[PDB]
């Protein structure tokens, strides 16, 4: 069985800066092509604490916060601040006017609402008047923060036992479906830590702890990628503009007869993605195993290509193309037709499997390296989480599991490469600065369209800028 | 040789690394030398203090180096030695020792690690390597917390377990057809009879099984004139959706009775269990890992209340005309040993958060055990064949990272 | 206090508007309720030259007469007086010249061979549909074709047990030759009885009772009507109709509503309706009010094509309860039509709810006991007329629950149910669980499950018998 | 008026083994038992919120304190249970402010379907808890069954039928099974009242507390051999354990016989009929 330990993918930071972290590459060379007097304006919907909340704490980002501990420096860094030595070479500002309260007998009334159902409703009209009101040129803000109190997000976010679907609405889902049609990409974040919020179960108490240093990277690396600012590029050796990553992806609707849609996740090499809806999917039984006709691949294969060429002005010469199930002989043929057609001569289908019980095991307390590659026959484990040397431990608690990579006897590529690009994949990061992330951004994008898609009408037009739908 | 020789070099420049003042680690081997790392030491307390310095040993036996006079030499850099330390951002010096008259020179080869500066210059008189280097080389040395700063993956490697076993079919494999559509219809029928038994599959009025079913009650449940005995390789190894998935219903159904001395299966879950033997008791499973006998409480009782079982998830697949058993352990969870905990996931979601690599590390070891012995003399129709380990070309440092990681006790298995 | 009433066993209208309860006895005595002089019912015969000699000689027999091997319940086991002058049917049941087609033993031997049972039953089903074909082509155009398969090739093509998982002989049969325009009936070779319908035995073990009912099935697959039930008025017309739903197993496994469409003289019409919306994960099937408008209209058109009359009275039956959409479309149909009676009943068939007598033989069948809103009706249980219980696991009631749009009261909606229990073409005994358009939903879901969406499927309810 | 009783009879006024004659069934009516207990719920009903979506959510909170009980539903971020939940460990899986006890008229008797299902889901934990000496509750096969005491051991249920005392073996030990009385629980709405429906069966284990393999096929066998006044008996007991336990949130009062305006012939078909051993229960 062969095994290879593949090098942590690199990134272009900028002036040709080359770095594996995000981190430090962005500290070191700052963005990937910044313009003079860049400025990302930041929008604020809250309470009048929340929002004085978030004002003081944009401040001391601005400061510069050191690390808690210098121990895994690596892991816990500093953050600079945003003047001489700015890692974003930009400025965060929150306009005048750009703001939007939140009356403290509107966060009561929904606090009070008796089935949860309504209370979401309740929240996500609300808050999507609020934004509408800010948009309606009182400013024009690139991205828009979410500062909801504390008691709020605790009665629309559901909560898991430390120790630890649709019977309930979810708020966040709810909220980013409503307000997709204004253009503005939300963050919504707790107004005690100004961490992420109401994308995963709370806990039933919140903690009074810090780390306050690494929030505000993720914070304003969530702002930057959602204004549409490049960070870094990936894949600095290949040649840009040359390869795209097309995911595609299924979401079941709830209502109708809950058919399947099948959806588009392609991204290039500086982490943009553009998301596109196709046709309704075919179920191998009983309305599950969700798969597309030739015809209905073909389509939005070519759709995809078409957005790609309407915002890049060129044609991708190779496509990647990635799914979490296996790829049907008329979903191979159809991407075959539609590739062939556009003159796209390489190509590459790879069955990503998330939940492959198969797992190599290294004798210690410290996991496997993540980068590890083991040739099964012909199917590839890839640890992409797993024992970090730059970050020195392994940042994780529980084990990690691998993926498990199967090509399709149509790609042009050897396993290796195409488990090298999918290990670089799992760099493009619209949530943490840390790199240690699981899943290729067109697989990690796919689930997170389909919750917000599911909400939206059949038939009704889509905006294909995924930093809307983060 | 080369190795011997190396040793000769990095023993003579550890002797020397310790007298200045430092602590060596040893890290790899190389062509003709080692790699390790230098650590300033508390000259009190002993301790480690932080900064580092990349150490690589070439050592050879009477040569003479490239154009050497009295005064200096010049010395060719090998760049895969040089490119463990790429992106470490950790300063790395060049020691040549010889034999013969036993010098030690060395060279600040940081801008090499980067570049294509091969060629090195030596002066015998300010490049000696000797206990009157401390200045210099501490100098020279970087914090361990400097950002962007991380020592490698030791370049040696290691080996590892994967949670495959090979599967050994008998040659001949039972074909029939049978009056039931399914297994499932197809039992009454058996239970009516005596000499019954379970490891068989019936599906789309299809059957098959290891055992010959005119030999066994399964005789009342085939078409005993359809019976006809098959080479199995031809059933197991072919295109067919029916006959692959049949087979891996076979293999699990085969491996349920040929482990039910120790282990259950639960339908629902999909789950191979430790039984219980008695209500609200503990109970142990002996097995080896590596050259040591081991004891794991596979059913483990908390006396009123709830009984935890060792369990398993298994998958068969198939990989180049190979018949695999993949092994995922988990737990599962009782009110009495038998009796199934009305709110198990609670519990299972209590066990799995406190555990690490060693203890999952020695689950497979264990199950993967469980599996061989029952092969040997404990009826038995499948064999299991331990696959060799994984050679993997980078290793973790975990030595190194026990000492510096203040989250190495978090990955202990408690 | 629970009002509790025992319906009488519904009475059956005759020839010559004689009446009674048993359709055995009152055929015997009163003949068929239309009868035409010269009536004879063309049986075509497809099977092997042993079994075709076979059935033959079992009709021949069937015309002479069968008696009864169990006279102390002779009502439960009657004789079969013969097609003579005592001929219950007036009618004649003739093979006619040329109407036989033979399977070849090495055909037999075929089928029997393939390895695959799903292969297996479409070769058998496509050689079948050959013959049927090929005796349609002929100038006999029977009107019912006797299937009879030697036994070593049922027990191949149907499955024991002492469903979409394998293929089904019978539906695929019956779907295959619906567009061929003959009813058929599948028999075992040796006892001339129903086959393919249940599962069989694992190993094969009154011939009265065996002439009968293959007679009744026949004459209904002919299209003759044996009797009429007697309906507790005679103003106006009502008619039956069902409402059911199959689910497809390739595309996105939509849903397909049906439409059992049945008259007070037992005859049923089907038709297929829009696809079915889905509630949760695409289980609990319904319509749309535009989808259960249109399946109604539909129906009412197609009666009214058959009958040339529009009946006064809609019964509509679902084993389903009535989605708000389903009622406000039924309502906007009837109104449109100008149909001002209607009831919409819910029949459930899986109630725990039961009344249990002191003793050995169960609760009388007829018994009915209104549950505040609710009729739990026993359609099967002790008859007297048959002098015991006719069956040995205990009886279970229906559980009927009327939408509130219904206009009857409950107690004359479950006799009306009890009735319909007797419109029955597999037997000749009365007792049956279901009512017809219900008992008609799931034969006809089975079989047009392998007829592809947006085909034109054939409204006699006598074909898919 | 005139021949009434002679109207399908088909008899002058010939031998009975003659077609179509049938022996008109004595008139006059008989009594019968219906499968059904009122249930009369408390006064009172608690009703608040939960952080937790569903009740699975909420158990490893409940497990972290004390003083717990299940007898309490969770479903959709709605907590309701018929004990007060500040009084009890359950005060850390609702928002203790939200606490309210309304009158149980209003939630168990409305057109709310949330209401409705969550009503029948209390009901059938506060029936499993108020049961939880006689008998367990099985999540799977959704029975409730007469445990097990000892390993192969019998035991017997003791009960009131008529006004005389009996018992039954819930319990029955062979010494390769030993099957359980076991019973199917349903709440059903009538009108303005709550009942539970009684459906008895049978389970199977192997030693009394080791489930059996394939015990489909062991039921099977025993159901095919069950009669009217087998299951008819099996309903009297569990109503009278029902009946029993209130002697506690839920009580439970037995129903009128129903009497039927006709009777089934059976001293008759006694004689008669040659298949009436074939109706009583060996
Ligand atoms: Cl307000
Ligand atoms: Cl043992
Ligand atoms: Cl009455
Ligand atoms: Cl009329
Ligand atoms: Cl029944
Ligand atoms: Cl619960
Ligand atoms: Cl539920």
């Amino acid at each position: 069985l062969k095994s290879r330990v593949f090098d942590e993918p690199m990134l272009e930071f900028g002036d040709g800066g080359q770095h594996l972290d995000p981190r430090q590459g962005l500290r070191e060379y700052g963005p990937l092509q910044p313009r003079s007097g860049d400025v990302v304006h930041v929008g604020v919907i809250g309470t009048e604490d929340t929002i004085a909340g978030f004002s003081e704490f944009l401040a001391e980002t601005a400061a510069g916060i050191d690390s808690d501990n210098k121990q895994l420096i690596n892991l816990n860094p500093d953050f600079p601040g945003l003047g001489n030595q700015n890692p974003f070479r930009c400025k965060f500002v929150i306009p005048d006017g750009a703001t939007a309260t939140i009356s403290r007998r509107q966060v009561t009334e929904i606090k009070q609402i008796g089935r949860h159902d309504e209370a979401v409703r309740r929240a996500v009209a609300l808050i999507a008047d609020q934004l509408s009101a800010l948009m309606e040129s009182s400013a024009k803000p690139d991205v828009i923060v979410l500062a909801l109190p504390v008691p709020l997000i605790e009665k629309l976010v559901n909560a898991k036992s430390e120790e630890i679907r649709d019977d309930t609405l979810n708020f966040r889902d709810l909220l980013k479906a409503k307000t997709l049609h204004l253009d503005v990409p939300t963050q919504i974040v707790w107004p005690d830590t100004w961490d992420d919020a109401a994308k995963i179960p709370r806990k039933v108490k919140r903690d009074s702890n810090q780390a306050k240093a690494t929030r505000a990277w993720n914070l304003l690396n969530a702002l930057f990628y959602k204004a549409g600012k490049v960070p870094w590029r990936l894949l600095p050796d290949q040649a840009e503009y040359r390869t795209s990553f097309l995911g595609i992806g299924f979401y079941r609707d709830l209502d109708g007869q809950q058919l399947w849609t099948s959806t588009a996740q392609m991204f290039d090499e500086r982490g943009r993605g553009l998301i596109l809806r196709g046709a309704r999917a075919q179920t191998e039984t009983k309305g599950r195993h969700p798969y597309l006709t030739a015809k209905d691949a073909d389509d939005l294969v070519t759709q995809s290509i078409a957005a790609y060429k309407a915002h890049h002005k060129h044609v991708p010469a190779r496509v990647v193309v990635l799914k979490t199930s296996r790829f049907r002989p008329e979903e191979a043929e159809g991407i075959d037709s539609a590739l062939s057609r556009l003159g796209i001569e390489l190509s590459d289908l790879v069955w990503v499997q998330e939940s492959s019980p198969i797992a190599v095991f290294r004798d210690g307390n410290y996991p496997i390296l993540r980068g590890t590659f083991v040739d099964l026959k012909g199917k590839g484990l890839l640890y992409t989480r797993g024992s970090v040397p730059y970050y020195g431990t392994y940042p994780g608690l529980r084990v990690p599991r691998p993926l498990l990579l199967v090509p399709h006897e149509n790609s042009d590529s050897a396993l290796a490469r195409l488990a090298e690009e999918v290990l670089a994949l799992t760099k493009v990061n619209w949530n943490t600065t840390q790199f240690d992330q699981k899943l290729p951004a067109p697989i990690k994008a796919a689930r997170e369209v389909g919750r917000i898609l599911k909400h939206i009408e059949y038939g009704v037009a889509i905006s294909p800028d995924f930093r809307k739908y983060t | 040789d080369s190795q011997v020789l190396g040793e000769l070099g990095e023993t003579a420049v550890k002797k020397i690394v310790l007298e200045t003042g430092f602590i060596y680690e040893h890290r790899g081997r190389l062509e003709a030398g080692t790699d390790g790392l230098i650590e300033l030491r508390d000259p009190k307390s002993g301790a480690p203090l932080g900064k580092l310095l990349a150490v690589q040993v070439k050592a050879t036996k009477e040569s003479q180096y490239l154009r050497e006079t009295d005064k200096g030499f010049e010395y060719l850099l090998r760049p895969a030695d040089l490119k463990l330390w790429r992106l470490s951002n950790i300063p790395v010096i060049i020691v040549l020792w010889r034999q013969s008259d036993g010098s030690a020179y060395w060279k600040d080869v940081t801008d090499s690690v980067r570049g294509e500066e091969r060629r090195l210059q030596f002066d015998k008189a300010a490049d000696v390597f000797d206990p009157g280097c401390a200045d210099r080389l501490g100098a020279l040395t970087v914090d361990r917390r400097k950002p962007g700063v991380f020592v490698p993956p030791l370049n040696g490697g290691e080996t590892a377990i994967i949670n495959l076993l090979r599967i050994k079919l008998p040659e001949e494999i039972f074909i029939a057809t049978s009056p039931f559509g399914s297994g499932r219809d197809a039992v009454p029928e058996l239970l009516k009879h005596s000499n019954t038994r379970f490891d068989w599959v019936i599906r789309k009025r299809r059957y098959v099984s290891f055992f010959d079913p005119r030999e066994y009650g399964t005789k009342a449940i085939v078409d005993v004139d359809q019976v006809e005995a098959i080479d199995s390789d031809i059933f197991a190894f072919n295109d067919d959706l029916d006959d692959t998935n049949d087979t891996m219903d076979l293999l699990r159904r085969t491996v349920e009775r040929q482990l039910s001395a120790q282990v259950s299966y639960l339908r629902k879950e999909r789950l191979f269990y430790f039984h219980a033997v008695a209500t609200n008791k503990s109970r142990s499973y002996r097995y080896l890992a590596n050259v040591k006998e081991t004891s794991a409480k596979v059913v483990s009782a908390y006396t009123n209340g709830y009984v935890r079982h060792h369990a398993a998830t298994f998958r068969f697949e198939r990989l180049a005309d190979e018949w695999f058993v993949v092994v995922d352990p988990t737990f599962y969870f009782t009110n009495d040993g038998f009796r199934p905990h009305r709110y198990p996931e609670a519990l299972l979601a209590g066990k799995k958060r406190l555990e690490r690599n060693a203890a999952v590390r020695g689950q497979v070891v264990m199950w993967q055990h469980l599996l061989v012995e029952s092969a040997s003399c404990n009826d038995v129709l499948l064999d299991f064949e331990n696959l060799p380990v994984i050679e993997l070309s980078r290793a973790v440092p975990e030595s190194s990272w026990t000492r510096t990681d203040p989250r190495a006790k978090e990955m202990e298995s408690r």
